[PDB]
DNA sequence: ATGAAGTACCTCCCAACTACTTTTCCTCACACTTGTACTCCA
DNA sequence: TGGAGTACAAGTGTGAGGAAAAGTAGTTGGGAGGTACTTCAT
């Protein structure tokens, strides 16, 4: 289950098609994408 | 329309099997009655067929299934289970379809939801049509169980049970082919018959004339005038059972008649259980944050120390025990002023009976005129 | 008995109000020529009068330049039967399109004979029929000094779909008079002024149905009745909870340049602030010139209270409230 | 003098708050909130009786058909005896005639002598205005309005030995102008439908309108409510409709529209308080107590309160209650559709500083609605008030005192005809059940004499064997009439079926007979899961169905027993619908009706989805 | 619902941090017998950070942290379409003091103009400037220069001086 | 009687609020006539 | 006991009156910069 985060009230929030791009608890518009469990790799340098 | 109307009919029967405990044969009886009216829609000229369905008709083919199984439910216990919103009648479209709602036309869904209650005998006339639309006669056994109707109307108003047999001797007088108070069929015209042809209705004016003639021509001086005033005020008295408070809901809905704005004379406790009923009205009935915040400032509960767990054993008593208050009230059992007190009871027994059966004052007044004037035309 | 918060709409009421103001229009223009010699039909009607939008009735001061002589040109019976027959000769031809009870209604109301049936009393909608039941028990138990039961009614009233701003804020004295599990009574008027803050001009041409200005909406040139109730509340609630600078900033941010009651409450904020600090606990550098500002705002906000419209302050006594306050300063 | 006014208007509505404060830092509630504090104020009636005697609309012109006020005739002027209260009401066949002291309750005089003068028109408006308190006297004359004329009477020289009220009259001025007139005031000042006039009252009753007048005719005011009152005795009048209030000085040329109430409200009622400054106005949606200006007595718009009801037939009465520091005003609005009253408490003080307290409401007697409520002045925090009501469509005037601490003819006329031939004819069918119940009080008592008998156990064994052969006759008649695809009696036996009075042992006939059919061709309904429809509770057993009914008619019947036996027997032989066929019958029928409908109704004939 | 926008929201949106400009008119016809007062919405002009009209005005370093700013947020700049811009200060002539400039490009203006001249920069109480140069011609004539719209107008000095007040020629 | 020219004030923008028809419905009354149910005048 | 007018049982033709939910017609609160036009003085 992919989700997002409201930038204002910090509530985790998934979003579907035919939805207003808003938070659903506060009415905030700016709504940043959370990070999920996914493999990236690095040299330890 | 039909795929959803049957589904609202299916959900109304599925309530009665679960909660009012009508048996699992009652589900089958209604399907033939639904299939015989569904075959009726077939036979019409299908272009501008103008099919006749209403929400009054989902009670009828639920009442046509009631007397064929010969159940002691009556139309007083259909006008009550809808007005207290127990089975899906009012707002029958608000929760049921969930997809068919938006792809149905507006006119077909306002009919399909319970916008009004049936009033002034609108419920019987739909039965009289539906008994003519399908042939309920000579395919089913239209014998109305009128004996419990006398028994319930004994228990309605807490009279001695001699009235049960003072009535049934009158019924066995004024009836052609003494038994068989049959449900009336009408398929010929659009005129509602001014006979009061409905056999379930004729029991009332039988019971209204029985309760008068035993008390007016009281030759035995058996029923004293001290008892009459101890019967009227025992009956004209407000109690807080589960069954009378549901009858307070029915007095709310019907606006024309007097004793419809009767809620001013309620008590404290009769209002709390009405508001405790109100938690069964709201369940049938992006800037939603305003109501989300207003319901937070007005929480629906009691704000502290509620009435669920640590309340009592019993405050609210059942239908059997307020009778035992009414019966133990009318202990004295051993004239121009007598008949004035007779009409105290007759008025209070009939105005009680007028809201419980959804008819006008003249709908019952005409039924006195087609019984009393037919009882003496057959006598003399 | 009481007023219901329902937008109730039926063709039979929309017939008899359309039939009435149509007949009103013809006898108006017929009278427009008789006194001279000696397309909704209701949207046209209200273009003549002024809807008050502050009050239910557009009141006037009288001993002023609203004077007018007595029009001693009266009406008599001959002049009235001739000025009504030409409307009714043209009014009878739409009377074949209406329902018979309205043709029964329109004849009787044309000769006096006010109606006796209330418009909410034959609705039989089953949902309005419990709204009429709940509001008549709500105003009854507010009247019957019974606040825990009127709250249960009011919480179950706002949850029915369709209710309006009539019942909403006025008899929200229940939280104000509960005071046990209270939401303070001021969290609700802050809710009312957050979502009903309206600044659209009052258009006055559209027929208003079910929303009415002088107690529940808030347009330009008319502060909302709950807005100035919120300001008188949160100043007494500020005083009784002795925070004064919070309301002294929240009133600062709107310049309502129209009404003066919002300026007097502003003037009264600094007055109560200068009242409280004028004790000084002597029995002293900044506490002298801190009070002298709040004396000065009261003298500049009461002055701009008086340049606006009618809000009669007792300006004489307020100057004596402050002239005693500098004596504590001295 | 508080602060929150508009000048042109001045409010204090339904318990939001006040709109004022002065912030008086004096440790004495530093606020002059327009809503004073005290505890509750309840009103209890003290009921009495004083005396007595298309329909979708109502008439605005008929206002009061009774009156009662302290009056002062010419003899009590000269004499030191002063102060008598009379009652002038209407009566007659169509209500066409015109006609006292309180000992401990208010009642009609001991001599009970009404001076019933009679008129040749229905009586419509009965009122006196009364007089001012700075004139030294009270009025002695009443004015009435009828459909033919306009008459002024005068009470002259009330008596003590005979309680005799002899009157005079003024001459009845008819319709010179042919339009119905509405309201009289004195303080011959009349208001016709549109135009008003001033008259000169004579002092000789043994042998008219003055020559100055005006109108308020608005063409688009379809109601017929007109109204006139002088304002503070300064020859300034206030003329009304349901749309606007006009102030007219007839002494100059001066006329001004003060109120204009077209947009959302309308002016309902207007009663002139005997305080010559403060006068209460009833609009719809608001109660206004609009007083007089200090400088020039024209009209001041003072502290008003939001009226929560909404109706077209509301009136008002107001009564002053003079108290030591202050003056009270209660304001009773009443309606012709119901019985509820609605009040407020205002408190007038010295510097025209006056306030509000709240609201309360009390009921009446349930037959009729108030067409008239009238208070009693009583010659002049334990809030007391008295008044007398008069209900619509009844002509009995009662008496009430509020302190701080039905057989309709419509049900009776349907019966009871005066046929001497058919008098005993109704009693003849009564006489049938005079006997036949005494038969069945002993026909069943015989069965009470046999309790668990071997003669009744033989009879059930005769019963259930008579239920048996008719059963296998009935089912096999259905087996040959099975394939029809186009009914349950258990009353096939006919001898008695009722010579057995043992209700639990009848269940042993009833339970055993059901076990004998384990295979198909018959179905049976229940009697414990289905008998709960009567007692409106959980009824697990049919014996305790009987046992809670037997303990329900203990007091009402002589010995109460065999009735309770054979009601239950009459139920089960009415709830004997036990012969519905089994799984083969309706399922082959429900498929049979599904075929005659096309493919269109097949998918529309489908349960079992959610 | 009316909400309270903070400048961290206006950077994420990449919009301006605008505050609404209101402006009430006076439609006076026939010299004040009839007036009309209309408060007109004139758009939203952008607002300098931590000024009066910012929401970060009277605010603590603890609250600047909670409202998504640095704890020592300095302000003094506008946010215009996401980009933070500021009005550069300038160096102009000191107000209200007649300077005594000589300048070679006054004889490049006309005939017989000297290079001599007095220049004053007069500011109004609403901080609006007005510069008046006072030339010297080689005739002995002295003129008075100003710029009204973008044009440049010259008048003799005794036409001003005898219009300012009632002057005897010896005064 | 034109070749050029600044101003002809056009346009070139949507949405939201709150009202008013608009879409077929379904419900019936509202009441007609000759016989059915009695009493005046031979 | 026979001969005619009105009281009422008993069966039958006309549209009209009444609901709610999609869809719609006016005043408003929400924003972008040149293009296009028909003349008139020399």
């Amino acid at each position: 289950t992919l989700k997002y985060i409201c930038a204002e009230c910090s509530s985790k929030l998934s979003l579907s098609r035919t939805d207003a791009v808003r938070c659903k608890d506060c009415g905030h518009r700016i709504l940043l994408k959370a990070r999920t469990k996914r493999l990236v790799q690095f040299e330890a340098r | 329309f039909l795929k959803s109307f049957q589904f609202i009919l299916k959900r109304q029967i599925r309530w009665l099997i679960t909660e009012m405990r009508f048996p699992k044969e009652f589900e089958h009886v209604a399907k033939i009655i639904w299939l015989k009216i569904l075959k009726t829609i077939n036979d019409q000229p299908q272009e501008e067929l103008k099919l006749q369905l209403h929400m009054t008709s989902t009670i009828s083919i639920l009442y046509l299934a009631s007397t064929h199984l010969s159940l002691p439910v009556y139309t007083c216990d259909y006008i009550k289970w809808i007005c207290t919103a127990k089975m899906p009648y009012f707002q029958a479209s608000e929760i049921l379809p969930k997809s068919w709602r938006i792809q149905l036309p507006n006119y077909y869904v306002s009919i399909l939801e319970g916008s009004i209650s049936p009033f002034n005998g609108q419920l019987y006339n739909k039965i009289a049509l539906t008994c003519g639309m399908i042939h309920f006669k000579e395919f089913f056994n239209s014998e109305i169980s009128c004996q419990g109707l006398l028994l319930k109307l004994v228990m309605q108003c807490a009279l001695p049970p001699e009235f049960y047999f003072y009535t049934k001797q009158v019924i066995e007088f004024e009836e052609t082919d003494i038994r068989n108070l049959t449900l009336w069929e009408r398929t010929d015209e659009r005129h509602t018959g001014r006979v009061s042809n409905h056999a379930e209705l004729r029991v009332l004016s039988y019971f209204m004339l029985t309760i008068n003639w035993m008390l007016s021509f009281d030759r035995d001086r058996q029923y004293p005038l001290k008892w009459i005033l101890s019967l009227t005020e025992s009956l004209t008295q407000r109690t807080t059972t589960s069954e009378s408070i549901g009858r307070n809901i029915v007095k709310v809905v019907y606006p024309d008649k007097p004793t419809s704005s009767d809620y001013f004379q309620w008590s404290e406790e009769e209002t709390l259980e009405f508001l405790k009923w109100m938690e069964k009205q709201f369940l049938p009935t992006d800037q939603k944050i305003a109501r989300r915040k207003l319901y937070k400032i007005f929480p629906l509960d009691r704000e502290a120390n509620h009435d669920g767990e640590f309340n009592d054993s019993t405050h609210q008593l059942t239908f059997i025990e307020d009778l035992q208050e009414r019966y133990a009230k009318q202990t004295p059992f051993f004239p121009p002023a007598r008949k004035e007190a007779i009409g105290r009871l007759l008025t209070h027994i009939a105005s009680q009976l007028l809201v419980d059966f959804a008819i006008s004052k003249e709908q019952l007044k005409d039924c006195i005129s087609r019984i009393k004037n037919a009882c003496l035309h057959r006598m003399n | 008995m009481f007023e219901v918060p329902i937008t109730l709409t039926n063709r039979k009421f929309a017939q008899r109000r359309k039939l009435k103001y149509q007949y009103i229009n013809y006898i108006s223009r017929r009278f427009d020529r008789i006194s001279k010699k000696s397309s909704d039909e209701e949207r046209k009607f209200w273009k003549k009068y002024e809807k008050p939008e502050k009050s239910f009735e557009i009141w006037r001061t009288v001993s002023s330049q609203n004077k007018q002589p007595i029009n001693k040109q009266k009406m008599t019976y001959h002049n009235f039967k001739k000025i009504e027959k030409i409307p009714l000769r043209k009014m009878e031809i739409p009377l074949l399109h209406c329902t018979k009870e309205n043709k029964l209604y329109f004849q009787s109301i044309s000769r006096g004979l006010e109606p006796l049936k209330t418009s909410t009393s034959e609705v039989r909608n089953y949902r309005t029929r419990h709204i009429v039941t709940l509001t008549d028990l709500l105003h009854l138990n507010v009247s019957r000094h019974n606040w825990s039961l009127a709250y249960k009614i009011f919480a179950t009233l706002i949850r029915i779909p369709g209710v309006q701003i009539k019942s909403l804020w006025g008899i929200g004295v229940e939280i104000l008079d509960n005071l046990s599990n209270s939401s303070s009574g001021l969290d609700f008027l802050q809710w009312m002024c957050q979502i009903y803050s309206s600044k659209s001009r009052f258009v006055q041409n559209i027929n208003y149905r079910s929303i009415v200005p002088p107690f529940q909406t808030g347009s330009r040139t008319h502060t909302a009745k709950f807005a100035i109730t919120y300001l008188w509340s949160s100043l007494i609630n500020c005083q009784k909870s002795m925070l004064i600078d919070k309301i002294s900033e929240w009133v600062l941010t709107p310049p309502f340049m129209e009404d003066a009651e919002v300026w007097f409450i502003y003037a009264s904020c600094h007055l109560l602030k200068a009242d409280t600090l004028s004790r000084q606990f002597v029995n002293r550098d900044i506490k002298i010139n801190q009070v002298i500002k709040h004396i000065h705002y009261v003298r500049t906000f009461l002055k701009i209270c008086l340049d606006k419209g009618g809000f009669a302050v007792p300006s004489r006594l307020i100057e004596n409230q402050l002239k005693s306050f500098e004596s504590r300063l001295y | 003098l508080g602060v929150g006014v508009q000048g042109a208007s001045l409010y204090c509505p339904q318990e939001n708050y006040t709109t004022k404060k002065q912030e008086k830092p004096q440790w004495l509630r530093p606020v002059d909130d327009t809503l004073a504090e005290d505890a509750l104020d309840l009103h209890i009636v003290v009921k009495s009786l004083l005396c007595d005697t298309d329909a979708f609309f109502w008439d605005p012109t008929v206002a009061n058909r009774l009156d009662s006020q302290y009056i002062q005739t010419a003899s009590d002027l000269r004499n030191y005896r002063d102060g008598t209260e009379i009652i002038a009401y209407a009566s007659g066949k169509t209500g066409s005639v015109l006609n006292l002291t309180r000992q401990n309750t208010l009642h009609l005089n001991r001599h009970n002598n009404v001076t019933s003068i009679e008129l040749h028109s229905p009586i419509k408006s009965i009122k006196i205005p009364g007089a001012s308190e700075s004139i030294g006297r009270r009025s002695n004359l009443v004015g009435i309005i009828t459909e033919n004329s306009f008459q002024i009477f005068r009470i002259e020289s009330v008596h003590s030995r005979s309680c005799d009220v002899m009157v005079s009259s003024s001459e009845p001025l008819y319709f010179v102008e042919i339009d119905d007139l509405q309201v009289v005031d004195f303080a011959a000042i009349i208001d016709i439908k549109g135009n008003w006039s001033i008259g000169r009252i004579p002092k000789n009753f043994n042998n008219l309108i003055d020559n100055l007048h005006g109108t308020i005719f608005d063409p688009e005011e379809l109601s017929s409510w007109k109204r006139i009152e002088w304002f503070s005795h300064f020859q300034k009048i206030l003329v009304f409709d349901r749309s606007k209030m006009i102030e007219i000085d007839f002494m100059n040329n001066w006329q001004t529209e003060v109120v204009q109430a077209k947009a959302w409200s309308n002016i309902r009622d207007y009663k002139r308080i005997d305080d010559k400054n403060g006068i209460l106005l009833t609009s719809r949606e608001i109660i206004i107590v609009g007083a007089s200006e200090s400088n020039d007595p024209v009209r001041r718009i003072s502290w008003k309160h939001d009226l929560d009801p909404d109706d077209t037939t509301l009136r008002i009465t107001v009564q002053k209650v003079k108290k030591p520091d202050h003056i009270l005003l209660v304001a009773f609005v009443y309606s012709m559709r119901h019985k509820r009253i609605y009040m407020h408490v205002f408190s007038h003080r010295k510097a025209n500083l006056f306030q509000s307290l709240g609201c309360s409401t009390v009921l009446e007697i349930p037959g009729g609605t108030p067409t008239g409520i009238e208070t009693i002045l009583t010659l002049d925090f334990e809030l007391v008030v008295d008044f007398l009501v008069k209900l619509r469509n009844s002509s009995e005037v009662y008496y009430y005192a509020l302190s701080n601490t039905v057989d309709h003819p419509e049900w009776a006329s349907l019966f009871n005809n005066a046929d001497e031939r058919e008098k005993e004819s109704i009693g003849a069918l009564v006489s049938q059940i005079k006997l036949k119940e005494r038969e069945r009080i002993s026909r069943v008592q015989n069965l009470i004499e046999h309790e668990n008998s071997h003669d009744e156990d033989k009879y059930l064994q005769d019963l259930g064997y008579r239920l048996s052969i008719a059963t296998n006759e009935l089912l096999e008649s259905w087996q040959k009439t099975k394939d029809e695809s186009i009914h349950s009696k258990l009353k096939n036996l006919l001898e008695n079926s009722d010579s057995f009075a043992s209700i639990p042992e009848f269940s042993s006939l009833l339970d055993q007979f059901f076990q004998y059919y384990q295979d198909q061709d018959v179905t049976f309904i229940g009697f414990e899961k289905l008998l709960h429809l009567f007692l409106h509770e959980d009824v697990p057993g049919l014996d305790i169905f009987y046992n809670k009914l037997l303990q329900c008619w203990v007091l009402v019947s002589p010995q109460a027993e065999l009735l309770t036996k054979e009601i239950v027997k009459d139920i089960i032989w009415s709830l004997a619908r036990l012969e519905k066929p089994s799984l083969f019958e309706p399922i082959q029928n429900e498929i049979s009706r599904s075929l005659s409908g096309p493919y269109q109704d097949i998918i529309s004939s489908w349960d079992m989805d959610d | 619902v009316e909400r309270k926008v903070y400048p961290s929201e206006s950077r994420q949106r990449l919009t301006s941090y605008r505050g609404k400009l209101l402006l009430k008119l006076k439609w006076s016809v026939n010299n004040g017998e009839e007036n009309l007062f209309e408060v007109r919405d004139c758009g939203g002009l952008p607002v300098m950070l931590q000024s009066n009209r910012c929401h970060l005005n009277k605010m603590s370093p603890y609250e600047l942290v909670q409202h998504k700013e640095e704890s020592d947020e300095i302000g003094g700049y506008f946010i215009v379409n996401g980009i933070e811009k500021l009005i550069r200060m300038l160096i102009v002539q000191r107000r209200n003091h007649p300077m005594a400039i000589i300048r070679p490009s006054f004889a490049n203006r006309g005939a017989s103009y000297s290079h001599y001249g007095i220049q004053i920069r007069s500011v109004r109480p609403d901080q609006t400037s007005q510069t008046n140069v006072l030339h010297y011609l080689n005739d002995g004539q002295v003129t008075f220069r100003f710029s009204w719209r973008k044009n440049e107008y010259l008048v003799p000095v005794v036409m001003i001086l005898k219009a300012l007040c009632h002057t005897s020629d010896r005064e």
